[PDB]
């Protein structure tokens, strides 16, 4: 109903985010395992980011899809916003793929399947998630893929965005380039994930954002040897500088690398 | 009000090296 800490028990923390920790909860009533997302409003209002924690909590809440994590509520207090989250017990993309250091081809076009399932439903609300990186990629108690952190993303029923947004190795020519931009940017991320799930970097990685960001401007990036005629075909079509040349993402469904390796 | 941390990084390596 209106929620407050009180209403939940609390244990260890399950990660660090920009603004406060994560931590493991339990509704006291129902005695369910959630997960508290914890913002310092101090840090904020500094930032000047309250914007993001909206659309946040106005988007992710209308959501329901079996690959996006639900928000089922939020409160605050004096110091600190709270959101009640969907617990993901099985952690992060990102410290899985630090654990085995890159995918194989059935594990990559799984997930690739069910990040792709879950970006369908979000463009058919107009809705732009535009920072899919690892991090923000939780896994199920099944090992079931599911985005999270909707702070970066943005409902865009008809207008072309314009924000400086995301994570800048995941991020297209038209975004670091501050140009006009449309739910293709996310078409683009997808490009980013396969290919590091595959190789264990991300294509453009670099050791200075200069170098990262010209190379991402000029389509700059090369695969190794082990990446298959299939992978190398659906990831040279998502990473294309013109957005209207990426794929649908019932196009990336379909496509046969995918069919072929994907248990989903 | 505070751009992407990639920003604020960038501009860091252009005032410090060029
Ligand atoms: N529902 C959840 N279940 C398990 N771990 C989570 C959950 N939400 C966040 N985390 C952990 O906390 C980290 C930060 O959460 P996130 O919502 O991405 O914060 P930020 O918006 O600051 O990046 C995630 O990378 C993950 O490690
Ligand atoms: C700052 O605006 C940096 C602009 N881009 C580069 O310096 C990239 C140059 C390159 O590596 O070719
Ligand atoms: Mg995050
Ligand atoms: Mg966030
Ligand atoms: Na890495």
């Amino acid at each position: 109903r209106q929620w407050a800490l009180e209403d939940f028990e609390i244990g260890r923390p399950l990660g660090k985010g920009k603004f406060g920790n994560v931590y493991l909860a339990r509704e006291k009533q129902s005695k369910f395992i959630l997960a508290l997302k914890v913002l310092f409003k101090a840090q904020l209002e500094k930032a000047g980011v309250e914007h993001q924690l909206r659309r946040e909590v106005e988007i992710q809440s209308h959501l329901r899809h079996p690959n996006i994590l639900r928000l089922y509520g939020y409160f605050h207090d004096a110091t600190r916003v709270y959101l009640i989250l969907e617990y993901a017990p099985l952690g992060t993309v990102y410290r899985e793929l630090q654990k085995l250091s890159k995918f194989d081809e059935q594990r990559t076009a799984t997930y690739i399947t069910e990040l792709a399932n879950a970006l369908s439903y979000c463009h058919s609300k107009r809705v732009i998630h535009r920072d899919i990186k690892p991090e923000n990629l939780l896994l199920g108690s099944a090992g079931e893929l599911k985005i999270a952190d909707f702070g970066w993303s943005v409902h865009a029923p008809s207008s072309r965005r314009t924000t400086l947004a995301g994570t800048l190795d995941y991020l297209p020519p038209e975004m670091i380039e501050g140009r006009m931009h449309d739910e293709k940017v996310d078409l683009w991320s997808l490009g980013v994930l396969c290919y590091e799930f595959l190789v264990g970097k991300p294509p453009f990685e670099a050791n200075t954002y200069q170098e990262t960001y010209c190379r991402i401007s000029r389509v700059e990036f090369t695969f190794p040897d082990f990446v298959t005629e299939g992978a190398r075909d659906l990831i040279s079509r998502l990473l294309k500088h013109n957005p209207s040349q990426r794929p649908m993402l019932r196009e990336v469904l379909e496509h046969p690398w995918i069919t072929a390796n994907s248990s989903k | 009000s505070e751009p992407p941390s990639w920003v604020t990084e960038m501009l860091l390596e252009k005032e410090l090296w060029g």
